[PDB]
């Protein structure tokens, strides 16, 4: 009932507490567009003294994977510098990251094991990655147990659920980028628009082929 | 020995001899140099005979595991990168070999390894001990405007001379051409003894 | 009461409670027929945001023994890559894969130990390993415990009893592969039709000589 | 109490507890003859669906000592694994099997030192073991405690007491082949027989001098 | 409930604890002025037996990052003595401190691994950083949960919030040195002066280009 | 209270709790003659069906040092095979076995530490060693917290109190060896004829100068 | 030393010497080397005697353990990989033997297996210090068309001329016939002192 | 093997020639040791093969890394700093490389570190076989006040001299400039036979 | 040093001389070769006094505790094995010792051990430095048709001829029959002497 063992019947209570430990954070989603994928992790800047661009909650894993977290801010640090690691390992061993999938089972597995292990908490935080490989753009998530999920559009945080059903209703598959930022825009609005204020958001993008590009203060406005 | 691989325009061929030794003293006149490693790569020996067995069985392994787990093939480059990888963590108990592993996945390509693990590519290769005779007739015939045919005769051709010219090599020639439409092809006996009865090299 | 340490009277109360934890998963099945071996997984693609075929609970372990899953996924991808190495050890100590039963064991010793030790939940997944080996057409089960049966047809899951009892009736030996999908894809409606619709199942065979055959979205739709 | 120390009396609660639970599995039970020694073990085998004769009880540990096994299945496979590899060891260093009793004593020390040490449950396990060495036709049992005690016969299972009570009754020492394998039918017989069915059983036989013979399905039945 | 482990909702409550703990403290505060960055730690000289400037909270990790810490006051010097050893080790592998956020986020990971692991409490101190690298002045705050935060001005201690309240309000980001350092002082004055004293505090400075200079005794009564 | 830790007052309860462990174990005891010492096992052999002189108590740690147990039979095992492999120690390293006191402290020793650690249940068994060495025959004692005392003669088991008491009054220091087999006897029939039945036991000798000899099942009726 | 084994129609046949030196100086005059390593299967030793002694205890447990744990005997590609793998883990403390196994399965075969671990297949194959002799004979007169007894004779005659012209080997001759239908047979030492003494070798 | 790093006024220009061997033998004619390390530097390569490629692999990945994780490229002190403890971490087990890396940062600079980690910046540097004759008229020709096409030229006519004069030299050569304003820009190989034919060094 | 070890009928006799050197420089006129193993059983050295010494202490242990965990005694067979896979786990810290170990369990047996751990049986054997003359010796008059007196009047004399015609050997001998009626019992020396006085090789 204490530790990561089972339940009366059939549940991992601390794996459900880290659930709800990721449900208390901050919304951010992801989707797919036409040629690429797209990440915009709401930026609740609450004081003026926050460094606001400098915090950031999309970080670059490789040049070809990102990935946006929501839960406890300290193990999605170190969850995301054990993902860079690894995509390096990556690198190293077989020359270039032929799959991200690779890359979000590996993260995924080490998350497991502290789900499995007694001694150890699990992972308290929860993430999706985007990007494109050979195969092409992918955008999965994951979840305190270890659990992956592909989608061709996701969420977490505060605003899963709200986000999920305005996607579940309006998510076109094949869409221009700039139709495509507006629509996950839409998304985050509609859920965070519960304190009557959104704010400008992070957001970055890739179509296949290029590198990463966040945008800049100036340009998320324009679409906010 | 003697191993040879050509890179054209769509394809790629490698073949070897057939003959190990393993002593002065030819033991084997039908060994195995000729290895498919994957469904559309393969990887010829040229170095001590355990050793490279050895390297085959977990190229073999690794790579099957890669496309159980990726739903697709490994590229070539990155299975140079890996083999090189292997004999360079340990070179100081090294394995005495010299690798040849051909393939296609969007382009063909053959990359040689040496004992260090220095991957290179170039559009023909060849390792062993009656290697430079077979780069001295790649370099006087070969062209790149080659089909699959004109491309394994000049294969024969080149393993004729090095068995003509050297002591190491011998015994019967195999061939196996891959490329991307057909796959990994090895040639049965009987086209390849047509080969050498139609081009004049029998004796 | 609340680890791996025995009852009053002769019970493994977490190995059980793993067993109740594999009774809240998806359900699977798979049957012998005259010459091979079907594994049919339910897939309930429920949102329309996964992407339907790249999630795919049928995975292969060699080009000669598959595996279905049932019960946690992250406990399922683990062990699933643990069975993946496993037969690669196998493959390169002496050649082949001669007995997919080895394999199947030593999987099942590595439930069998966290089953075993403090300091460790059970692993609270169940599987089915399908294929042939010189033997033959092979089918194990595989249990929390690390308990290991052979079949001729046997399921996992939610609709574990419910399909069981269709098998036990329904059943026969020798079969033809169209036949014998069919009759795995009625085991699977009788259960599943209780939320009244069933889904496009995946569903992968193999005839002795072979290798693996999954089948495409269009291919299942015939037999549905 | 709860883990393997004393009792306010005397009592090691945990492998009592191991013992009830190997109480709780499938009957089994072994005799010596006149010159060699029997292994019977009662196979119920309960669907149709199980591969009869494939799933065996009877499990060989070298050409020249056999194990019959009844509790948790899955310790049972792996302990019987520890003996066949531990029989391969004296092989290899000795050059032949010369006692059976050794190798009875190390698995049963394996036992012990679960028994004895916290952060591991006991095996809850029981097996007997049979064959010719040097000495003689040896008829051995193993306790969940690792205790063992040399037997002319002995059972294993539910059936314990009912048929220990039979061969207290109705043993004799000197026995040719075919009637100890009947008298071990009828033992199994009388305790087996209150779900009013017995089955084929599966029994296996040594005479001094000779490797190991396992019947077939049609040979135990004229013995039923 | 009493160690790291997760609560009946999304709480560590262990961390929580030592969020308490490190208000229990003394109060010590820091913001950027317009080319450098100051950290001004209260300094209250209880008896008058304490050796007053040899107590120093304001500690230097290299001659371009300085540290002030609040909490635990053993817990702070260890953690201090790890941040100084970390830039040592930068300084050895890359020959020269490029950035001060990875010195914060190195120790934070190691803040993070007590707040993750079990046979451990966290560490009850938080700290703030600051210093000119490559980048630019970078002022830093440290969390018992390993929780980083960069600023322009932030506090710490007993008075956290009416010192935050002060910097909220009356904070102007571009400054020159003397009316910064009086900013300070008139923040940790209005938290501070419910005891009805301040007294000297202890202040340090930077400028981008210089080293560091921690002043004396006699000026800072000019700004008091 | 439930490990070996110390009690309110000065016990240490699992060392008592493994001490009323060896009460409920079988009887033996030992004697020194005029120039030897003897071991008398009882042996209830129960069953007709066990192996009646296979099973052996009296066991031989080398050919001058035998031992019998009793308490838990595998603990006995595994502790005089420990007590076995130190005697051929201490004839690799020494050349003989000098000192039967060392053998019995190493053994005692390695009983004293599963009474010192957590982790570990203390040794439920007792022994009594005996043999010559070049000081002479010695008879030792051992006790589950390692305790060991030097006796003339000695007992262990259920008739522990009621044989120590025919000891205590009726034993003559220098003794003809029949005439102590017989004193031995009289002694163990005393205490176990209150089941008003002995049986024949097992008993060995030695005299000063001569190797092991353990009596047949006819020699020892003769004194019965 | 020499063995010789011979794979034909539907049996390999296997041969050794038997004697045994361990020093200049003869002193073994009837060793063993010739080994059954499971019940459809055996092995040949060439090489440092305590070493390849012990190989053929571990390689006698593996197989035993193999059969017992999968109730079916093993191929030989996987005794040849798993003994390859045993003397080519450890070559740096390496063993100097010369292996060869032979056995059936569904196929007859007869492997040979070199200090670093190189197996490889052929039809007929030798090993040791007096094994060119009988190469030369088996390249002179083996045809794969032969009975069981033309076989054996053909062994015998090979190990005589070896026995003839070579100091290492010598002594009494033993040799086994492996085959699917009546298994491993051992020839007894009086059929084999009569083809000895029928094909005119004896002196 | 022969490099050249030169660093001018807001430039540094980085050659090599592409002829590998691997043995005397002079094996491919199109190898490859220039190699772009982050996006304002590279890295040449002058050593045994296998040992090199595994540093540009290992270089590339950190190098990345450091980037990723501070959002500013890595200094070009730092990255030979790195190099040198990297190289200076094993020389028992030693790496026989000399590696020359250049770029720029906020002024050019282009550094060399021997087989043993001696990292030290010139403003002009090379290494290899014929690396001797490419520093001989690095001191006749070269100046400070150069242009890139100036520089570059003098680099082509410094490769061609090494080329000429050297038998482990050879082929075709590549250029890479590397400035801040354009960042690594790597020439095409129809500007550097234009500039080959232009300068009367064709032959 | 020499030993000596034959089997007859239903007995074993093995003997050795008592002469220890240590150094050239003959040290030691009464040593210990011949050393009761088990009570069946018994072992005789000829190599390195100190780590021959060893062994003795470490078989005479493991027999002892053999015996004692399964009332019986060990095979000569199974002993054999254990010491040569005692031999064998160190060979790169190798023992420079020849064991010869003789006893009997249902049948007598003699079994020599070199160095390496090569475990062999034969009907007679010798190790040391004066062993070719008792083979000489031995090969000219040894029959199995002998009693237990002809037995050990061939090994004095054996011994006899070694002690003449070597520096090594000398001093006197110690002779011990093994049967499985009285077991082992090593002759007292008034009886060597009387078969030498006897047998007329006194001087």
């Amino acid at each position: 009932r204490a530790i990561t063992v089972f339940s009366p019947d059939g549940r991992l209570f601390q794996v459900e507490y880290a659930r709800e430990a990721v449900k208390k954070g901050s919304t951010a989603l992801g989707m797919k567009f036409a040629n690429g994928v797209l990440l915009i992790s709401d930026k609740k800047v609450r004081s003026r003294l926050i460094e606001q661009n400098s915090i950031e909650a999309i970080q670059l894993i490789d040049d070809y994977v990102a990935a946006v977290t929501s839960g406890l801010v300290a193990d999605a640090r170190v969850l995301v510098d054990f993902a860079r690691i690894s995509a390096q390992q990556e690198k190293v061993t077989y020359g270039s990251l032929v799959n991200i999938e690779n890359l979000v089972k590996r993260v995924a597995d080490q998350m497991q094991q502290y789900t499995q292990y007694g001694g150890v908490r699990p992972y308290g935080v929860s993430l999706i990655f985007a990007g494109i490989d050979q195969i092409g753009p992918r955008l999965f998530d994951c979840d305190p147990a270890g659990t992956i999920n592909e989608y061709k559009a996701t969420a977490i945080g505060s605003g899963k659920d709200a986000v999920v059903s305005f996607l579940e209703r309006e998510y076109k598959e094949n869409l221009p980028e700039k139709e495509a930022v507006t629509l996950g825009i839409k998304a985050l609005k509609s859920s965070l628009e519960e304190g009557e204020e959104l704010k400008a958001p992070e957001i970055a993008s890739i179509t296949v082929g290029n590198k990463y590009r966040i945008y800049d203060q100036e340009e998320v406005k324009k679409f906010l | 020995t003697t191993t040879v691989g050509i890179t054209l325009k769509d394809a790629v061929i490698m073949a070897t001899e057939r003959r190990v030794t393993m002593e002065n003293f030819i033991m084997h006149k039908n060994g195995k140099k000729l290895f498919q490693i994957d469904t559309y790569t393969g990887m010829t020996i040229a170095g001590l005979v355990g050793d490279a067995q050895v390297l085959v069985r977990y190229m073999k392994a690794e790579l099957e595991l890669y496309r159980l787990q990726r739903r697709v093939n490994m590229p070539i480059e990155a299975v140079a990168t890996l083999l090189s990888n292997m004999l360079n963590q340990v070179k100081y108990m090294p394995y005495m070999v010299q690798l040849l592993v051909g393939g296609i996945d969007t382009a063909p390509h053959v990359f040689s390894i040496d004992a260090a693990g220095g991957s290179v590519e170039d559009i023909y290769a060849s390792t062993g001990s009656g290697s430079p005779f077979v780069y001295g007739v790649l370099e006087s015939q070969y062209s790149e405007k080659m089909t699959v045919d004109e491309g394994v005769d000049l294969v024969i051709r080149a393993i004729s001379a090095a068995k003509q010219r050297d002591s190491a090599s011998g015994g019967m020639i195999d061939v196996a051409v891959i490329t991307r439409k057909d796959g990994y092809v090895q040639l049965p006996t009987d086209q390849i003894e047509s080969r050498i009865r139609k081009l004049g090299l029998i004796l």
